């Protein structure tokens, strides 16, 4: 039928700003969930819910259909469900990636093509903590950041943003940029670009 | 979410 | 040299006419160690990011898949679909992502459900008794005969993904007799079935 259970209902209507689940909705659901802004796993739940934009509001339809689908209708079952795809961020490469693209797509502010390099750069400094998967030289990831910044790289492009992943993989230290790094390849031309700054610093 | 937190200091 | 010579000599072993098809894809279950009926097919379907079995795989996505993976060779990615595989038995949310992802690539070009036909085909393997969601063998009998019987000739998604769920809550007849709520937020079809089977 068309009623949802009464548990999952009450939720949706306890986070609700004069009757939208509004971005100050979203902030008090990962609070009580019990996050920080600061943590990745806040984007698995917005993926959960399938944001596009975390401009426009959340619609019932959709917050009560996901957790549904999850067998979840309290806040301690939401909490495992996401605890789980949490693990998942940190285990799985695939969710990773996904989650890493996902990431962008959010980060982009109405209107615009490409994010900003303050916010990339932010963004990037939680992607690439030690305890996820992809994992490099913190004097790259520093040199990288340092590039963008020197040679005025405003901002940054969705190519060059999921690439950047198979580049740091691919080449975990500045050594091995140098060493294997090829211009003629079809990398981002920004990529050319700090392959060239990292060349003249040598 | 650090983005969310930007758009609270924007609508505020 | 981005990528190692033998991950680029395993893509152009599999190319027709330089792409990489689906002759390709056939080609490299058979190689993998699979049937074309093996679910872990699925599998290697979602690692290597397929959206249409039409589509030909390109190979810059053949190869930073299989990179980012950490293999090389043939025997590398057996190893690795043979994880999945183990996965796919084993990992009940895991279970959940290919069940769902199935009806994307059940879903011919230009169409927005799968025919009754092809659903229970599928149906039939995922619900073996080796995975995840068992059962009574006379539910999903009853499942099939309903479909029939009801003049249900096409699944929606909708259908396909509350189906699964359904089961996972309702292993029996009885249990659904006895426990179902069609009061709650279950799509009509699972109402009707529901109804049917009191019927009887």
């Amino acid at each position: 039928g068309s009623v949802y259970p009464k548990e999952l209902t009450q939720v949706f209507e306890h986070y609700i700003n004069n009757n939208l689940f509004d971005i100050d909705s979203l902030v008090k659901f990962i609070e009580e969930l019990g996050y920080n802004l600061e943590d990745l796993a806040t984007l698995c739940l917005a993926h959960l819910l399938g944001y596009k934009k975390l401009e426009e509001p959340l619609k019932r339809e959709d917050f009560l259909s996901t957790w549904f689908m999850q067998g979840c209708s309290t806040i301690s079952d939401m909490q495992e469900c996401i605890k789980t795809l949490d693990v998942k961020l940190h285990e799985d490469l695939q969710y990773f990636t996904q989650i890493y693209n996902y990431a962008f797509n959010l980060i982009l502010d109405p209107n615009r093509k490409d994010i900003d390099t303050d916010e990339g750069i932010q963004y990037w400094k939680l992607f690439f903590q030690p305890e996820y998967p992809v994992r490099m030289e913190p004097d790259l990831l520093e040199a990288w950041f340092r590039f963008l910044r020197d040679e005025g790289k405003t901002t940054i492009s969705k190519d060059t943003w999921r690439m950047l992943l198979l580049f740091f993989k691919r080449y975990p230290t500045i050594q091995k940029i140098i060493s294997d790094y090829d211009e003629t390849a079809a990398w981002p031309f920004i990529i050319d670009e700090f392959y060239e700054c990292l060349q003249d610093q040598q | 979410m650090l983005k969310l937190r930007q758009l609270q200091k924007k609508k505020q």
